[PDB]
DNA sequence: GCAGCTGTCTAGAGACATCGAT
DNA sequence: CGATGTCTCTAGACAGCTGC
């Protein structure tokens, strides 16, 4: 209520730097369905420089647990701050081992485009992102699948034709896992771009 | 409406120097210069006017660097939508080759003056940058017709023939002008890689040998290469003199003076070898016109070392 | 032509501002002689001008009134799903808020639920201790008094 | 012949690019170390070039090209930065080390031109790359020789073109 | 007789080359 | 990818070269 009330309020630079430290020193110590308030307001009421620490202090904090999609709501309501997430994740990767929610967030914020898919090209010709952990994301969070948002992450593979097949191939298996879900209708527009995608092109992707 | 305020500069700028207030000048330049804009193409008075800034320029003799550099662009954001500008800008580079030194401090230039506005102090990059600053606009449209030229064809290549024909009469007296220190050397030394990447419309002719386009090589190669390495011998010095007047760390003002020079060579050679790939496959030698690559050397003069 | 404008719009954001010329003036000729998609053409606009306020986002809100102005049933044809836009008071009520309440203010006139959906909107943005819905809802005050017209 | 030269330009090359790059006098003792190394290299750089006025082949040349065009360049990346430094420390042995550079360097500019004589298309196109580092080289010098505050100590000189061990 | 006038030095601000990797 | 330093400059100042 303290926060909701300070969104409510107005903000001053002072208070609302060492309130907003105590915020992020209080936000993973509460239940799941708790803090999203406290993500909201220090989404949609605070921007600053030291939001590129902030946010990966807040991933630190979901890291571990990872019907909750009022964060999504949240990211969605600022747009800055989701530039600051892919500025984050672009250091995140080269330290952590890309969790599953930084993969969950690097297509929020794809969805909503360029730069997310400059980094994840870099990080195709660095790292790979073991796809494991996108392949339990799919299995157990794949109510946002929605196809149009990862159709540009599949079709990434025609810019990445030109060198390194691997990574076209870790495309084609998260395509074939996502397929086997649900959303019919999805499934038929997945099924329409792999005929597509054999009738449209040389034979590698046939 | 602007003969009123045409009027007003004459008695303003006719007026001796104790009575500029430079202010004023700068207003009503920049008043004309707004003013002239919406003058439509089918009419005289563009003519008469334009003649007359024209004609302002050749016998008034300003002193102001601001005053200059304004008029110079009402001049030329009007000739460019009737003709040609680069018989303007070689007028000008006429004017500044004259006004200052020689490249090679040898042979005199004839005291020439085809405007009155360039004198011993407006020559400095006041007018040297608007000059290579309109030579570049030029040359950035030429690549688009060269993008355009690669029946309607042969008028095309009409044109650009003929211009950069005018166009490397420009920098070819240009770059014989004996430029001061500071950026006005950088500007030329850039807008020379620029004008070799005469590159591109070698490149498209090789699907193709006519007679103009030889003739535009033998201008290139008897009016830019071996005037251009004569620059190259002289910023040599003017950069060891320049670098002197040092806290009087240094590393920034050494390789920022120098990178353009191995840019340039980059580009002659460039151009240099497309000319190659043409001459052997259009079975015509068109290398007799030019001269042997030229390179350099050093040897530190221990003597001399403390 | 309606997929075209729309990614123009997208891949704006001058030969950019000159995109934005051609794609206004194509979204408003295909609004005001094809009656079947003029719905689909409000609702694509409905849903460009959400979550964008980085870009000169200026486009937006002038064809949408100019094509109101064409066309003002279009939105009551829709069924009025502009109330969904009142959230808008936090992205950057600046300028766009005042020109969207400009573009819309025959139909809220016309039309009493709209004009009751602002009303509300309004007075509970107001008493918001927020600079920002403070300023959105003074800019919005400033419309919604010559709204509605009694003068003679 | 060309094949062995191939090989051996190569390896040159790959292990002088090896050597570490630039530091900032971090350490005593290394900026000496580390010269001998480029001497040697040198002087095996020079004894390869003086191999190519022998065997004027047209492979030959290929290779020389483009591969002391690559020598001259990680030389200009690595080795320098440690002369910046290495200067003040030692005077005349660098010295020397640049004496050898300008013997070898020297000849590809020769090389250039022959190529450049007699058109030919297959051999001519490394000439452009290989000038522009040269004149790199040959300005890098003035800024090592600024690094330690010797500015009329330079005399950039014009090059007399020469054919292939012969002349013009 | 130390009162007058005469000018490079310094801070303003705006445009460019490379500035240094995203 | 583009924040940054470098540079033509226009004026002002108080301080050296006129003066006094």
């Amino acid at each position: 209520p303290i926060l909701d009330a300070l969104s409510r309020l107005d903000l001053d630079a002072e208070l609302l730097a060492k309130v907003r430290q105590s915020a992020m020193t209080i936000v993973p110590s509460v239940k799941l369905e708790d803090l999203p308030v406290v993500i909201k307001f220090i989404l949609h009421n605070v921007k600053a420089a030291d939001a590129v620490e902030v946010i990966s202090d807040l991933r630190k904090s979901l890291d571990l647990s990872s019907l909750f999609d009022v964060i999504k709501l949240a990211v969605r309501f600022q747009k800055d701050v989701s530039e600051a997430w892919i500025k984050a994740i672009e250091n995140s990767t080269s330290v952590s081992d890309h969790k599953v929610l930084d993969l969950i967030v690097l297509l929020l914020i794809h969805s909503t485009r360029k730069q997310t898919e400059k980094v994840l090209r870099s990080k195709i010709r660095l790292g790979c992102m073991p796809e494991q952990l996108m392949q339990n994301a799919f299995q157990n969070h794949s109510m946002v699948i929605k196809d149009f948002f990862p159709s540009i992450l599949s079709l990434a593979q025609t810019f990445l034709h030109s060198a390194h097949p691997a990574v076209v191939s870790f495309g084609s298996c998260m395509y074939k896992q996502a397929f086997a879900v649900f959303d019919s209708y999805c499934q038929q527009e997945v099924v329409c771009a792999l005929v597509t995608h054999v009738c449209s092109g040389n034979e590698t992707e046939l | 409406q602007i003969r009123q305020f045409q009027r007003s500069l004459v008695n303003q700028l006719s007026s001796a120097e104790d009575d500029f207030n430079s202010k004023e000048t700068q207003l009503l330049i920049t008043i004309l210069s707004t003013l002239s804009k919406l003058l439509d193409p089918g009419s005289q008075q563009f003519l008469q006017f334009l003649t007359w800034t024209v004609k302002i320029c050749k016998e008034n003799a300003l002193e102001d660097l601001s005053c200059c550099k304004g008029l110079l662009t009402l001049l030329f954001s009007l000739h460019v939508l009737y003709k040609s500008p680069v018989s303007l800008l070689r007028e000008l580079a006429q004017d500044i080759h004259a006004c200052l030194g020689d490249i090679d401090q040898d042979v005199e230039i004839e005291s020439r003056s085809h405007f009155a506005i360039v004198n011993v102090k407006t020559a400095a990059p006041t007018v040297c940058l608007l000059v290579l600053g309109q030579a570049d606009k030029v040359l950035e449209e030429v690549d688009w017709l060269i993008k355009r030229l690669t029946n309607q064809t042969q008028a095309l290549e009409k044109g650009v023939i003929l211009q950069l024909g005018t166009l490397l009469t420009v920098f070819h007296e240009l770059v014989q002008t004996a430029l001061p220190a500071g950026s006005c050397v950088d500007s030329l030394l850039r807008s020379l890689s620029k004008t070799y990447a005469l590159t591109s419309l070698i490149k498209h002719y090789i699907q193709a040998v006519p007679g103009r386009l030889e003739k535009l090589v033998k201008l290139s190669g008897s009016h830019l290469t071996p005037q251009c390495y004569s620059f190259i011998t002289y910023v040599q010095n003017i950069h060891s003199e320049s670098l002197s007047f040092a806290e009087e760390t240094v590393m920034a003002k050494v390789l920022r003076d120098t990178k353009p020079i191995p840019n340039l060579i980059f580009a002659i050679e460039q151009y240099e070898k497309f000319l190659i790939h043409l001459s052997k496959k259009s079975k015509v030698n068109l290398m007799q016109y030019m001269k042997l690559s030229t390179s350099r050397d050093f040897r530190i003069n221990a003597s001399m070392l403390d | 032509l309606v997929d075209l404008g729309f990614s123009l719009m997208e891949s704006y954001e001058m030969p950019a501002q000159q995109a934005c010329k051609l794609g206004a003036s194509i979204l408003l000729e295909t609004f005001k002689v094809h009656e079947p998609i003029r719905s689909d053409i409000l609702e694509q606009v409905l849903n460009r001008v959400l979550t964008k306020a980085a870009s000169p986002v200026s486009h937006f809100i002038d064809l949408l009134s100019n094509i109101v102005v064409s066309a003002p049933l279009v939105l009551q044809n829709s069924s009025s799903r502009v109330t969904e836009t009142f959230d808008n008071l936090s992205f950057l009520p600046i300028d766009t808020v005042q020109g969207l309440l400009r573009a819309v203010q025959p139909l809220l006139k016309v039309s009493m639920s709209v004009r009751d959906s602002l009303i509300l909107v309004l007075q509970k943005a107001i008493f918001s201790r927020q600079l920002d819905a403070r300023k959105a809802a003074v800019a919005g005050f400033l419309l919604l008094l010559r709204n509605f017209k009694i003068l003679g | 012949f060309p094949v062995f030269f191939r090989v051996m330009m190569a390896q040159l090359e790959s292990s002088v690019k090896s050597i570490p790059a630039g530091k900032p006098s971090d350490s005593g003792e290394v900026q000496l170390e580390k010269l001998l190394k480029w001497n040697i290299a040198v002087r095996n750089f020079h004894i390869l070039i003086n191999l190519v006025k022998v065997f004027d082949s047209r492979p030959v040349l290929s290779i020389c090209l483009k591969y002391g065009r690559l020598f001259v360049e990680a030389f200009l990346k690595l080795a320098m930065p440690l002369l910046d430094h290495s200067f003040k420390k030692h005077r005349d042995d660098v010295q020397s080390l640049l004496k050898t550079l300008q013997l070898s360097t020297r000849q590809l500019h020769h090389m250039c031109g022959h190529s450049k004589i007699h058109q030919d298309l297959g051999l001519t196109n490394h000439v452009p790359l290989l000038k522009k580092s040269l004149e790199q080289f040959v300005y890098r010098v003035k800024a090592m020789l600024a690094f330690n505050h010797c500015q009329e100590a330079f005399w950039v000189g014009v090059l007399k073109n020469r054919d292939l061990q012969g002349e013009e």
